[PDB]
DNA sequence: GTTATCCGCTCACAATGCCACACGCGCTGCTCGG
DNA sequence: CCGAGCAGCATACATTACTTGTGAGCGGATAAC
């Protein structure tokens, strides 16, 4: 049909003139030329060789890909026949049939916004007046503040005082779906309730932007508004983020602090040994909020506080049993927050990133799901706010380097010279002599390693009525190392501690390691070797990505049919499922 | 975007599909080598019937 | 002392003790000397257009004893200038003219000509200029042409590892690449059969060639083998013994000689025992007749009557056919050496193998390889392989190549020719065959030593030469044909294909595109860039993981950390910043030689295989100041490795440490600090930073700063020195000194600094300019800072007082909490510039107007236009209103002449209108600042065209009104003292004026005839300028080139001063991007005691990850400047003595511990150091070299300097509670940047509106007001969730079904959420597709 | 010799998603035209 | 006499261009009866 090749007009008279028509009046062309010819007296092989002409423009329309090209005049470049209207990226199948355009959204840059709630979600008044439109085209018709539908259009258009009200009350509980650009697994796509708030970003609760594996470095958002009614109580029974908290792929639980709270929680329970206000007693945990705010005890000392656990001895029961438990004022401040289930033994221990896991999976097991929500949203509000509160803050002199780094490298240095002297002196082959060099330098490395952690980690010795005490260190950095806010003590070891070996291009590793570290100076071939190994790195991401998008692509494209229709298929076969033994360790 | 249109070829051709898709259509339902199908579609051969 | 004027006003504090030996050069040295190479008329022929020229040229006609040829060329100066280039919309241009001579040897008669024609100046089109900043002014933009790295042309031999054929039997490839030809190669098949191959043909035994050039089996065999010979004595064939070769392998009986036994019947003869017959001097040996068994003949031995041959040339040798042949002779038998290991018996197989016999079944047979299906003569076959290779015009070698080649095979000769030849290609397979053997090694190509960059003069006279050679064939088919000696070279040739392949080449190119002018540093570094793709390089898509990584010899010749991140890495480079090409094209780098123990500061330029060659040292071996390492063991690298070497073992030292990196990463401090896998995003972060309003220093530079301010375009520095004259906030004059100036020109010279002007990035530029009035200057001074540059420093970001620690979870990720202080101080709000373009048709219908009225609008949408139609420069127009302004001819197809003769006089304008009238896009607002109109000469003109060019002209004819006031001045002061000495004039000359002046009298004699000089030469001058103001106003009211039917393209302008707000992207240097989350209340920041306030506050938790701990350490040092400079605000709020202020800044300077700089604060003026100081109020810039940094002592000693604590750390206060945070944070003045990633340009959404008329879709793209698109993993997520009726309607009535989304539409503003799908009419669109084939697709009755 | 067998030869056929921006989009000497 | 449309033109040629990885049909060498 025409209109399916239209030949779209310019600004004058410089109509582009679609592939298609091209093709077509090349093959019509040749037909007409050739009935021509077949009525003047048909020369033979003249006739022949515009049939087969003719031939060869035919199979270039149906699909200019075999016998040669048909290209256009002056532009070196194939044309588009009809196959190459159906296949490829480009084709009808995976450019408009698969997945096509939606007329009824939006995107935006995502801010944090870490006030709102587990569901709710920020959304900027430009973009929801913009979306919602036709609902408050309804609203404005129904409290008849607009006869007209194009006076209600110049309303939105001027937004009198009253739109916002209206708008405010069209989304009181209309659900709306949020989804990142990349969506590589089911959670690429949640439901949250949207809150007005200025600007143009979007905000999003930081869990959910740890589970749609968003960072903030300008990573954009596209909004969608599910209109018919169907589709809003669907969002919200299924893809709301209260619903969405363990991965399909593992049980695990998807809702995990990744950082900044578990920071700002491991600092809330921790035990300075002699702290302001060490060695109280405490009538409850509000005593002890109360205590610390008023600037009279430590946020972290150790005390006796009186707090009641309760318990389910029989299914459904809660017994209280009152304790009085030696704890600190911190344990006890963030014990106003468990709802009434788990015991304090959750609380009481060191609690950083992996306990606080194993915190939200016990409350989740027991309490069920709606106060593990809530507890988890608890928990978030006052991470936040006790990390502020403490202001944890990385200094230069706050990573520092074991004294025996400097002798440790020294050392294996003069090792390594007698080494190389003896394959030099013919003792040793040259292989064997890598080996032995990259031996102990690999020990030399692993010796300073660890003695920078034995320094670092408990160089806080401080004194309680007396001589002296040790303690696990209280520096900012192992503080979001130990607590496992960010990064391990691998990154740690290479930033304070010797960088250790490199890798060669190959794969190979270099004789002499980077014996500096980044506190310290770095030369220039200790920083050309990192490169080496950078440039490695992010060149595999950069295929990696691509690879792995077609293989997902594949695997959709072939178990895509499975839904599950019968409920007991009534069989005896399975497979003998045993636990895996590589030959050492399960 | 609806009505379609025609072309009455003044002279029957080969479908470019059903000829160079592996395995060729036109070859298995005839038993001839693809080569000689080819050479006979475009006008540099002769086929007896 | 040495400081020029600019330095003397802000003298950056620098750390560092490495003595730098060598300055930076000029960053953009490659782009120029490229086109320098491309454009001068280099005398010998070997690169440039002369070099095209005598390719192709001379040409004749088809042998019809005609010929054509140059004697020269020329180009005259472009018709335009730059500014007036890139504003009218017109390329840079320039004429290029030859002088063509032709020849026409008539016939018959020998080599003469009695018919010559000489034409100079022939037009052959235009080519673009570069500018000055190595950019290309192209019609309207400004294009920069990017060098591309590729494979050499010459030889290599590659191993082909093992991963065909899954082996181990690895297949060592060797090919020859030229410059202009078909490549070849040969192969070694698991058979171990060399292949030859032309380009990508069906495979050849490699032996044919050979044949191909007049070689028989005989001289084959010879060329390829050692002669065994075979001597029939009187007994036992004593064969001639070379001890290694019966080393060999696996030995078979006793090798008696000379009597003696000297090896036993046994097997695989021991080392010691051929040592032993090397010792004895065998020269024969006795073997058994039996031993030769394969021993395949070499001469071919004939019967010596029966005609027959008895022994062929390379057949095979056989006890039966040995005693058969040897009844007629023999004394000498030439037989192979054969062995398994060396010299192995790879040419007999190929031999074998080689279906030919004869030269010319050779021709035919790499004929019909060649092309196959056509008639095979000796002529065509041998022209064909003659114009294959063995042609000037067909096949070159780039002399460049013939020494790559004739390098790679250990010739001595460097010059040859620039054609293959046979002893060349035996030569490549002599060195192939010996890669299948033992010596030889083959050569990674990711090696620099085998790939050189290609400048934008190569690739562009390369392109010449191609439009060239069809000109070349067009003229001489029509030299052929057309008269001889009738004609004038003019004509025969047409410059329109060449001016279409240059023109199409340098605004349509691969390689070539827009400037990424949004930055001074992003301008530089888009310069110096080093591609890989492009035509003759490799694409993205089959790069492979092998290319992209570094390689060991990229240490100094391109930058190993600045490039872009994602599908193309290590693809896009950034050659380093000492860098430089070499003369025949590789990257050479300065190195430092070393003597015997001494360290020179002599330099030596080194491409990769030179450096290879010796052991390098390393910058960082700390000196001792007299040549000497004060350590032993010093690095080093000789090999592409890195190992130890004692003093006297070095040869060449690194000249100075910032070598290794490029100019992006240069402008790092304490980059040695960070992870490099942080650093690639910091300076790519830095690339796309933004200019602001008040652009400003930063507080902790490298240095580097004032080099790349100069060397690039944005700043307008002068040209000669002398005295600032007039300086304004436009234009600069400067009245140069006596020393520099000419006879004319009486010394004058204007900088028009460009206001505020659109960028290739919609961004704006400006130059305000930084000198004061009156102030001396110096030759090449920043005389006007450009956008984002400070006192000629890149100046991108603000220097920001920022603290680390976690405020709420506002910063949670990666996110940053600013102050609201800065939103008030507009320290982030950039402008941004963008043009619309409307356009005047003409249609067969009618012509296009662009009248102020339009027919149906009301008054409001015609308030802004003028009289004229377009709007006022500053009407704040919003999206929606009109700019201009034009109506178009709507109706036809009436065919009534009685009313056509109604409207052609009383209704002549008021027939067929139509409002297209150019709307500002629908959500852009922002305010007019600039309206230039293109009028096609012919079409009138216009009351605002006539208005602006007034106001150009007055512009212009105010510069020559300008120069003759001055001229006159001189003129007079000539005048009056002539008329003073003598006369006598004394109260003339001041209280008259220049009223009667011309014409008074002295003494006759002598004295008029000096009036007659000075007061003619007056009106001479007069007469001048009057002529070059005519020639100016004809330059600026004269017609314009606007093609295919466009009579007016009118041009506006908008510019916003787009603030900042929740959602921008900001970074600093290190990578550590983030967007900005709240603009918290200043009374609400973390406070210091001193009740300032901090405006940025990062997030800690991205350090110890990301490990880029520079930042932390930089910030650090920004509080050490602030510091300074807080303190000497004190000593600049009460009004200190001079004195003690400049002791203070004094002993400020010195504080490193062995600086390079040494600067006195003496010799300075009483009041210039007023002004430096005034100049260091906001904090001592700080100049921190990259890989000589300052160590954190001489921070701590810096702090200590200042009244601030050493560890960097401040006891802090939360605004809201007023309470103090624990463990005190680090707080500094940290440098932080402004991307154009702003939230202005993501923020959009979609309600409804058009619709693809293809597939009724939603559009795609902001501008196009369409919506997000739902790909396929957003659909497989959808229905992984049971979202049936989510995805069902996100499918069907959301984005097509026409009637059901209108449906829906009218459903839903009445209050009901119910939806009535259908057929998505994308579904109908494929189903008529494929009924449109063949193919029969139908919907199912049920 | 032939009949089935197998191994290297050549060709078809795939290459993540989005977003944004930019640029361009035949011609040309024969043909219709006064 | 050149300006304004047109019809079928790889510009006529040697254009051209290293590996991409994998499957699959195919044609010349190969074992057996
Ligand atoms: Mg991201």
């Amino acid at each position: 049909p025409p209109d399916l090749r239209p030949l779209v007009p310019l600004d004058g008279g410089r109509f582009a003139t679609s592939d298609l028509n091209d093709l077509y009046r090349r093959v019509i062309n040749r037909n007409n030329r050739l009935k021509r010819l077949l009525d003047l007296a048909a020369p033979d092989i003249i006739v022949r060789n515009e049939k087969r002409m003719l031939q060869e423009a035919v199979d270039a329309l149906l699909d200019n890909g075999r016998r040669g090209r048909a290209i256009t005049g002056s532009n070196k470049r194939p044309l588009k026949s009809l196959a190459d209207m159906i296949k490829g990226k480009q084709g009808r199948f995976r450019q408009n049939l698969l997945g096509k355009r939606v007329d009824y959204s939006g995107r935006s840059v995502i801010t944090v916004g870490p006030y709102l709630r587990l569901h709710q979600c920020g959304l900027p008044k430009k973009m929801a007046l913009e979306l919602f439109k036709p609902f408050i085209y309804g609203k404005l018709e129904l409290r008849g503040l607009a006869t007209t539908i194009k006076a209600a259009k110049k309303m939105v258009e001027r937004e009198e005082a009253v739109v916002w009200d209206i708008l405010d009350e069209v989304i009181r509980e209309h659900p709306v779906l949020l989804n990142r650009a990349p969506t590589l697994h089911r959670l690429g796509i949640q439901a949250f309730e949207p809150v007005l708030i200025e600007g143009k970003a979007i905000q999003l609760h930081p869990l959910v932007c740890a589970a749609y594996n968003a960072d903030f470095d300008g990573d954009q958002m596209a909004v969608h508004v599910p209109l018919t009614l169907e589709a809003q109580l669907e969002a919200r029974a299924l893809m709301m983020s209260t619903n969405n908290i363990l991965s399909p792929a593992n049980g695990e639980p998807i809702i995990v602090p990744s950082q900044d709270v578990v920071l700002g929680l491991y600092y809330m329970t921790r035990d300075c040994v002699n702290a302001k206000g060490e060695g109280m007693v405490l009538t409850g945990p509000k005593e002890a909020e109360r205590l610390y705010r008023s600037g009279l005890a430590s946020l972290h000392a150790r005390v006796k506080v009186r707090i009641t656990e309760y318990e389910k001895d029989a299914n459904g029961e809660l017994v209280a049993k009152t304790s009085l438990k030696d704890t600190t004022v911190g344990r006890a401040i963030l014990w106003m927050i468990v709802p009434k289930g788990l015991p304090y033994s959750i609380v009481n221990q060191a609690l950083g990133k992996k306990a606080i896991s194993k915190m939200l999976n016990t409350c989740y097991r027991i309490l069920g799901l709606k106060p593990t929500v809530i507890f988890a949203d608890q928990i978030m509000y006052t991470g936040f706010a006790y990390a502020a509160r403490s202001g944890a803050s990385v200094g230069i002199d706050d990573m520092v380097i074991p004294e025996k780094k400097h002798e440790i490298i020294s050392e294996a240095e003069a090792e390594v010279a007698e080494i190389q002297e003896q394959f030099q002196s013919g003792l040793v082959t040259a292989g064997e002599r890598y080996n032995k060099v990259i031996d102990i330098w690999a020990a030399a490395n692993d010796r300073v390693s660890k003695a920078m952690m034995d320094n670092l980690q408990t160089e806080t010795v401080i004194n309680r009525d007396g001589q002296e005490e040790k303690q696990v260190s209280f520096n900012s950095i192992y503080m979001m190392a130990d607590s496992g806010a960010r990064g391990s003590a691998a990154q740690i070891r290479q930033l304070a501690g010797m960088r250790g070996l490199m890798a060669k291009p190959d794969g190979s590793i270099i004789e002499t390691p980077i014996t500096a570290n980044f506190r310290e100076g770095l030369n220039v071939l200790q920083y050309f070797i990192s490169t080496h190994g950078a440039r490695k790195g992010l060149a595999d991401t950069a295929l990696k990505t691509a690879n792995s998008g077609y293989l997902t692509r594949r695997l959709v494209d072939v178990a895509q049919d499975l839904v599950v229709t019968e409920d007991d298929c009534g069989t005896h076969e399975g497979i003998m499922m045993t636990p895996v033994i590589e030959g050492g360790d399960v | 975007r609806e009505r379609m249109g025609h072309i009455e070829l003044a002279s029957p051709t080969a479908h470019i599909w059903f000829l160079k898709s592996l395995p060729s259509r036109i070859g298995l339902l005839l038993d001839m080598p693809l080569r000689d199908i080819e050479r006979v579609l475009y006008f540099e051969s002769y086929v007896v019937i | 002392m040495v400081y020029s004027y600019t330095e003397k006003k802000r003298i950056r504090k620098d750390f560092g003790k490495r003595p730098q030996v060598l300055d930076v050069p000029y960053l953009l040295s490659i782009q120029l000397d490229s086109f320098q190479k491309f454009i001068e008329q280099d005398p010998e022929g070997q690169y440039g257009l002369e070099a095209a020229f005598r390719s192709v040229f001379p040409i004749q006609s088809y042998s019809g004893n005609s010929e054509l040829q140059y004697v020269s060329y020329r180009l005259g100066e472009p018709v335009f200038d730059v500014q007036e280039c890139q504003i009218r919309g017109v390329t840079y241009s320039a004429p290029l003219r030859v002088k063509l001579r032709l020849v026409i040897y008539e016939r018959e008669a020998p080599e003469g000509t009695v018919k010559d024609i000489k034409e100079q100046e022939v037009y052959m089109g235009e080519i673009p200029l570069m500018t000055d900043n190595g950019t290309f002014v192209i019609n309207g933009t400004e294009r920069v042409i990017v060098s591309q790295l590729h494979r050499s042309p010459g030889v290599f031999f590659d191993s082909d590892k093992g991963k065909t054929h899954s082996s181990g039997k690895v297949l060592y490839n060797a090919r020859i690449i030229p410059y202009r030809g078909s490549w070849l190669d040969f192969e070694f098949d698991p058979k171990d059969n060399l292949f030859v191959r032309i380009d990508r043909r069906r495979k050849l035994p490699a032996t044919i060639i050979l044949r191909a050039l007049n070689y028989t089996t005989e001289q084959i065999l010879d060329l390829f083998f050692e002669k065994v010979i075979f001597e029939i004595r009187d007994n036992k064939l004593q064969m001639e013994l070379v001890p290694e070769r019966l080393r060999g392998e696996t030995a078979s009986f006793d090798i008696e000689a000379n009597g003696k036994v000297y090896v036993e019947k046994g097997r695989r003869i021991t080392a010691r025992h051929i040592r032993q017959l090397e010792k004895d001097d065998v020269k024969l040996i006795e073997v058994p007749v039996e031993y030769i068994a394969g021993k395949v003949v070499a001469k071919d031995y004939i019967d010596e009557s029966t005609g027959e041959l008895i022994c062929a040339a390379n057949m095979e040798l056989s006890l039966d056919l040995l005693a058969k042949l040897s009844q007629s002779g023999h004394k000498r038998i030439e037989t192979l050496f054969t062995n398994d290991l060396d010299h192995g018996p790879y040419i007999s197989e190929t031999l074998r193998v080689d279906p030919t016999n004869d030269r010319l079944s050779a021709l035919v047979e790499i004929y019909r390889m060649m092309r196959p299906g056509e008639p095979p003569t000796r002529e065509a076959a041998e022209s064909l392989f003659e114009n294959l290779f063995f042609s000037e015009d067909r096949y070159d070698l780039s002399a460049v190549g013939r020494m790559k080649f004739n390098r790679s095979l250990l010739r001595e000769e460097i010059e040859g020719s620039g054609i293959l030849s046979k002893d060349d290609i035996i030569d490549v397979m002599k060195k192939l065959i010996d890669i299948r053997n033992g010596k030889g090694e083959v050569d990674d190509i990711d090696h620099l030593g085998n790939r050189r960059i290609r400048s934008v003069g190569e690739m562009a006279e390369n392109q010449f030469r191609v439009g060239l050679v069809r000109v070349e064939r067009a003229v001489k088919e029509r030299l052929s044909l057309g008269d001889l000696d009738t004609l004038m070279p003019q004509d025969m040739i047409n410059a329109k294909p060449i001016s279409a392949a240059v023109k199409e080449f340098f605004g349509s190119s691969q390689l070539s595109q827009f400037m990424d002018q949004n930055n001074p540093l992003s301008e530089i570094t888009h310069k110096r860039r080093i591609s890989a793709l492009g035509p003759g390089g490799l694409t993205r898509e089959r790069a492979g993981f092998e290319v992209r990584d570094v390689h060991p010899t990229h240490y100094g010749r391109v930058c190993p950390i600045e490039t872009p991140e994602g599908p193309n890495i290590g693809l896009i480079n950034s050659l380093s910043v000492y860098a430089q090409t070499n003369e025949y094209g590789f990257l050479e780098t300065p190195y430092r030689k070393v003597t015997d123990g001494v360290v020179t500061d002599e330099i030596h330029y080194l491409s990769a295989i030179e450096e290879g060659n010796y052991v390098i040292a390393q910058a960082n071996s700390n000196l001792d100041e007299e040549g000497h390492f004060v350590e032993d063991l010093v690095t080093c690298r000789s090999k592409g490795e890195s190992s130890l070497f004692s003093r006297d073992q070095v040869d060449y030292m690194d000249v100075s440490t910032q070598q290794v990196v490029s100019v992006g990463a240069s402008l790092i401090p304490f980059l040695e600090h960070d992870d490099a896998n942080r650093a690639l995003m910091g300076a790519n972060m830095q690339r796309q930073a933004v200019p602001t309003l008040r652009a400003d220093k930063p507080l902790v530079g490298t240095g580097m700063e004032r080099a790349v301010a100069v060397d690039s375009g944005v700043t307008a520095v002068a040209k000669r020195g002398g005295v600032v004259q007039y300086v304004d906030a436009s234009r600069i004059v400067i009245k140069v000194n006596e020393d520099e100036m000419y006879p004319g020109e009486a010394g004058i010279d204007i900088y028009n600094l460009t206001k505020y002007t659109r960028s290739n990035q919609n961004t704006c530029i400006n130059q305000m300019p930084c000198v004061s009035l009156g102030e001396p200057v110096e030759r090449g001074d920043v005389l006007a800072d450009g956008p984002s540059t400070d006192l000629g420093e890149l100046a991108l970001g603000q220097n920001m007082r920022v603290a680390f620690m976690p405020w709420n979870g506002y910063n949670f990720e990666d996110s940053i909490l600013v102050s609201e202080r800065v939103v008030q101080e507009d320290r982030f709000t950039t402008i941004h510039i963008q043009e619309l373009a409307c356009v005047s048709r003409d249609t067969k219908l009618g012509p296009e107007e662009i009248t102020a009225d339009i027919p149906n609008v009301g008054e409001a949408a015609l308030s802004k236009l003028d009289e004229s139609g377009i709007v006022y420069i500053g009407a704040e127009v919003t999206g929606g209103d009109i700019l201009v302004g034009k109506v178009t001819p709507k109706g036809e197809t009436q065919l009534t002449p009685e009313e056509k003769l109604l409207r052609a006089i009383f209704g002549e304008k008021a027939s067929d209108v139509k409002d297209s009238s150019l709307r500002v896009p629908n959500g852009v607002s922002g305010t007019v600042i600039d309206v230039q109109v293109f009028t096609r000469d012919g079409v009138e003109k216009d009351k605002r065209a006539l208005e602006i060019e007034e106001m150009q002209l007055k512009q212009a004819k105010k510069d020559l009104s300008e120069e003759l006031q001055i001229l006159e001045a001189g003129l007079f002061s000539r005048i009056r003292a002539v008329l003073v000495a003598g006369g006598v004039e004394a109260e003339k000359l001041d209280k008259l004026p220049r009223d009667r002046w011309l014409e008074l009298g002295l003494t006759d004699e002598e004295k008029q005839n000096q009036l007659e000089q000075l007061a003619e030469q007056y009106d001479e001058l007069k007469h001048e300028f009057e002529k070059k103001l005519e020639a100016k106003r004809r330059k600026i009211t004269q017609g314009d080139d606007l093609a295919p039917g466009v009579l007016k393209i009118v041009k506006v302008y908008l510019a916003v001063k787009r603030r900042i707000q929740p959602g921008d992207k900001m970074a600093g240097r290190h990578g550590n991007k983030g967007v900005i989350s709240k603009i918290n209340p200043i009374e609400d920041m973390p406070y210091d005691e001193n009740g300032t306030p901090v405006d940025i506050v990062l997030n800690p938790l991205g350090v110890p990850s990301r490990m880029n701990i520079g930042q932390i350490l930089e910030t650090h040092l920004g509080m050490a400047a602030k510091g300074i400079g807080d303190k000497i605000n004190a000593m600049l709020k009460q009004q200190q003595e001079v004195a003690k202020l400049r002791e203070f800044i004094q002993r400020a300077y010195d504080l490193g511990a062995d600086v390079r700089q040494k600067v006195d604060l003496s010799t300075f003026s009483d009041e210039e150091v007023m002004r430096l100081a005034e100049n260091l109020r906001k904090g001592m810039p700080i100049a921190t070299p990259v890989f000589d940094g300052a160590k954190e002592a001489e921070i701590k000693e810096l702090l200590k300097l200042g009244d601030l604590p050493t560890s960097g750390q401040i006891r802090l206060y939360d605004g809201r509670t007023g309470e103090q945070f624990e463990r005190p944070v680090t707080v500094g003045y940290m440098y932080m940047l402004k991307l154009n990633h702003l939230v202005d340009d993501k923020m959009h959404a979609r309600s409804t509106g058009s619709y693809s008329l293809v597939t009724q879709q939603p559009l795609g793209g902001k501008a196009q007001f369409g919506g997000q698109r739902f790909g396929e993993m957003e659909v497989w997520a959808l229905e992984a969730y049971g979202a049936a009726y989510t995805l069902q309607e996100m499918l069907t009535v959301k984005s097509d079904d026409v009637n059901g989304r209108t449906k829906m539409y009218k459903n839903i503003v009445d209050g009901n959420h119910q939806m009535e799908p259908g057929m998505p009419e994308s579904f109908n669109v494929l189903l008529k597709e494929i009924r449109s084939l063949g193919i029969n697709i139908e919907l199912e009755d049920e």
